[PDB]
């Protein structure tokens, strides 16, 4: 079983 | 040293347990400089701006219905989840304690004495101390060091105990952990 | 790291239900992608399955998730021939890159109302003694087979549809360099029905 | 209505020529990608790119190819010496979220076809075929069939114009070519497309029918030493009036 | 009853350096060497019972490299307040003289991510068998951090931590000694 990554997104510019 | 400035991005997913996978609260918090700007709450179900700086964020990502949609179902997806692939290993983690007493300094008998008890390299932080004179417990008198997180799943404590020994007593210090069924006992005798 | 879809190619009849299965990982899962993706134009994305056993609907097309066993279910109530495509399903990891399967291509085989065969003969809007022999107005059902010689060629049936008059409509054609060709034995090598008509 | 293009549709090029292929992925896209589907085969990943950096690469990439994202427009992929597995079709895809949770938009593809020698390239042969008058008095509709002959490769765009505009309505050409030497391996193909219109539609003189073939060859740089005309990316028509009889 | 699972990412400039791990309840689960592009678990059992794919955590430090340049411009680039560590000594248990043990240096409270930290036996610096933790995270935003050395407790032997941060003008420096 695999731990997952919660993916970050990029802020407003 | 270098007099240069510095500026710090940290972002943090905090999942927090409430018995076990029963209630999940997911926290995706943003914070520059120490200082956190915004922050999506699984409770809020939307991205909340704490500072001024966060304000534009909170916006924008609240603005991209897939992003949010995605959020909402990662006390699932990803929280409930992580939580089944460590369990065997993290919460059903269990290392049992090496108790030893000892007295601060070798003094003679009818003379105040300081006992000391360590109980080290355990896991979780979770322990119960208790020093018993001759059957009967010393709630007087007590001292701890408190909780020591180790960083390497181990932790230390050493609880001390104001003494005055004489002849017949035989001090011992009772451990409780969930490593072990039955309490660990060591004696120390005066 | 393999995503696989069975089969590479199916056919189904108008107004027939249709489904296709994709074999994707079962660790690691974080979506899977559906694609269709038309005949010289670019592949679209028909659904983009992030949770497990929630199903979604774009239409007429209905898919399905099980990221515990490996698998995706697209189905197809109804198929119009519009629906005649290659669907791609893909999976993507904690990266961004989609690990395609082989595709299932789709043609959906129209439903030919009042069906009315035939074999007729095109002249050249520049040369007379050019021809090409045209085996029209067959139902679905009536298949063309290719030619045995070398100096004969005839291509595979496709669907036209008048969109104004509302008609559809399945053909094929047939041409020769030897002028021992006639219509009469042009499609002779396919099994051609008995009400099929010839000029003179 | 935002789209991921791609330019040309097809590509021929020599072996062990630099080739690059041209992407313009939507504008506000985050993410842009390289993927790749050889004939009879899965489409495979190629490269992935964000923020001036590539993020994910194929073992084959590198070695073989290279990425560059010039002005805030254009990214292009390119092949450092093409080998004859290198012919496929090129897709270019774009993301919008940095997450990667999100759909990704896909280019219509560009068709590279790799050549040993660009001497077996050559343009198609047009021709109308007009209908039959059994046809106009049977059925009450007339059917015009074009003719595409001779041509290498497989880079052909059949198009129906009827009155100087493209038609689409009962218009279907066939989705592949065939050989006209089954036997040979470099054999020219051969291409049919059908335009079926009402029969006093076809019987009105005044009406226009003609069948576009856009041909993706040689350019005006590559060297040609036969004796034959140059096969150059070309359009080959050929038109018929309405007949009344 | 109540856990919680922490998964802290940081990326600082100019410095161009950048941390992602995972916490359960303080304790660093595992974390990614940004170099190696590999997952490195804290305790190598876990790599016997989990997995992770190192590309999810690459990818969320390429949008926190970009999200920084973003923050930076936003406050007017206004730097980070220093603030200096608390630096601790002690061992993994009770001392004894010719039975290993382990010295511990817990380096707490500080920010930003970035420490110098020396072990010094009878005044030379150390190297043999020195481990150490990444940057652990701390509810107030700030830096939790282990350093150890397997030793062999000795009378004549005495030992020294040396932590440098931009927040103290003169480095931390923690003594032991047997008593
Ligand atoms: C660490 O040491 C290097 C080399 O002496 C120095 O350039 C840097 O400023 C030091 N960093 C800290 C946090 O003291």
């Amino acid at each position: 079983r695999f731990y997952k990554t919660l993916r970050a997104e990029q802020a407003s510019q | 040293g270098d007099t240069r400035p510095r500026f710090l991005w940290q972002l943090k997913f905090e999942c927090h347990f409430f018995n076990g996978t029963e209630r999940v609260r997911l926290l995706e918090r943003c914070i520059y400089n120490q200082e956190e700007s915004v922050r999506f709450d699984s409770d809020v179900g939307e991205y909340r701006a704490v500072t001024e700086l966060g304000r534009p964020d909170a916006e924008y990502w609240n603005s991209q219905k897939d992003l949010l949609e995605q959020r909402r179902a990662a006390v699932d997806t990803y929280c409930r989840h992580n939580y089944g692939v460590g369990e065997s290993f993290t919460v059903q983690r269990r290392v049992e304690p090496k108790v030893t007493v000892y007295p601060s300094k070798t003094q003679p008998l009818q003379h105040h004495n300081l006992l000391v008890c360590s109980v080290s390299g355990f896991y979780p932080g979770s322990i119960e101390v208790r020093w018993f004179r001759n059957g009967q417990e010393e709630k007087a008198g007590v001292v701890s060091t408190g909780l020591i997180q180790n960083g390497d799943w181990t932790f230390q404590t050493l609880v001390m105990l104001e003494t005055v020994p004489r002849s017949g007593e035989v001090y011992t210090c009772q451990v409780e952990h969930p490593s072990v069924t039955s309490p660990l006992t060591v004696e120390w005798r005066a | 790291l393999n995503v696989e879809q069975s089969p590479q190619s199916l056919h189904v009849q108008e107004g027939d239900s249709t489904n296709f299965t994709c074999s994707f990982p079962s660790s690691n899962f974080y979506a899977l992608h559906w694609y269709r993706w038309e005949t010289a134009k670019s592949p679209e994305a028909l659904f983009v399955m992030t949770l497990n056993g929630d199903e979604k609907k774009k239409g007429r097309i209905s898919a399905t998730l099980n990221t515990k066993e490996g698998y995706s279910y697209l189905y197809i109530k109804g198929s119009q021939p519009e629906d005649s495509a290659t669907y791609l399903c893909a999976f993507k990891a904690a990266g961004n890159k989609l690990t395609f399967g082989g595709g299932t291509r789709v043609l959906v085989k129209p439903n030919i109302q009042n069906p009315d065969p035939a074999v007729y003969q095109l002249r050249d809007s520049k040369s007379s003694d050019k021809s090409v022999c045209l085996f029209t107005d067959f139902d679905s059902q009536t298949n063309v087979s290719q030619s045995k010689d070398s100096d004969v060629y005839i291509t595979d049936k496709c669907v036209l549809d008048m969109r104004s008059m509302d008609f559809k409509s399945n053909s094929a054609v047939a041409w020769s360099n030897k002028s021992d060709f006639a219509c009469a034995n042009a499609f002779n090598n396919s099994i051609i029905p008995e009400d099929t008509f010839f000029p003179s | 209505e935002p789209e991921v293009t791609q330019t040309p549709s097809h590509q021929v090029t020599q072996m062990g020529q630099e080739v690059i292929l041209r992407c313009v992925p939507i504008s506000n896209h985050l993410y842009f990608y390289w993927y790749r589907q050889i004939l009879g085969q899965k489409v495979e990943f190629l490269v992935s790119f964000y923020n001036n950096e590539i993020s994910e690469k194929s073992e084959i990439f590198d070695d073989q190819f290279s990425v560059e994202r010039p002005d805030g427009s254009n990214f292009t992929l390119k092949i450092r010496s093409t080998k004859l597995e290198d012919s496929a079709m090129y897709f270019c895809a774009s993301s919008r979220l940095a997450g990667g949770m999100d759909e990704q938009f896909f280019g219509p593809g560009t068709r590279l076809t790799v050549l040993e020698d660009l001497k077996n390239v050559f343009p198609p042969e047009v021709a109308v075929f007009e209908p039959s008058e059994a046809e106009i008095s049977h059925t009450q509709k007339a059917t015009l069939v074009c003719l595409a002959t001779g041509f290498y490769p497989d880079h052909v765009e059949l198009s129906w114009w009827v009155n100087g505009k493209e038609v689409h309505s009962g218009v279907c050409t066939d989705p592949q070519p065939l050989k006209e030497q089954p036997a040979l391996n470099d054999s020219r193909y051969a291409l049919s497309s059908r335009l079926r219109v009402s029969a006093t539609f076809w019987q009105n003189p005044r009406n226009h029918f003609r069948c576009q073939v856009q041909f993706y060859g040689l350019s005006e740089n590559d060297e040609w030493t036969q004796d034959r005309a140059k096969p150059v990316t070309q359009i080959v028509s050929a038109e018929a009036w309405g007949r009344a009889d | 009853e109540e856990h919680v699972i922490i998964q802290a990412e940081f990326y600082l400039n100019p410095d161009q350096s950048g941390e992602f791990m995972f916490d359960f309840d303080g304790d660093e689960i595992f974390h990614v060497d940004m170099a190696k592009k590999e997952t490195v678990w804290r305790l190598e059992e876990f790599g016997r019972f989990a997995s992770f794919e190192a590309q999810g955590a690459l990818a969320n430090i390429a949008v926190d490299k970009a999200n920084l340049e973003i923050m930076t411009k936003r406050s007017n680039y206004t730097p980070i307040t220093n603030v200096p560590p608390e630096v601790t000594v002690l061992t993994n248990s009770p001392v004894e003289l010719r039975e290993p043990n382990v010295l511990i240096c817990f380096i707490d409270k500080f920010t930003p991510p970035v420490v110098n930290v020396t072990w010094l036996r009878n005044g030379k610096p150390v190297t043999t068998g020195v481990s150490e933790t990444v940057f652990l995270p701390r509810e107030d935003h700030l830096f939790r951090k282990f350093h150890y050395l397997p030793f062999l407790p000795s009378t004549e032997d005495v030992y020294d931590c040396r932590v440098e941060h931009w927040g103290l003008d003169e480095p931390l420096l923690k003594h032991w000694e047997f008593d």
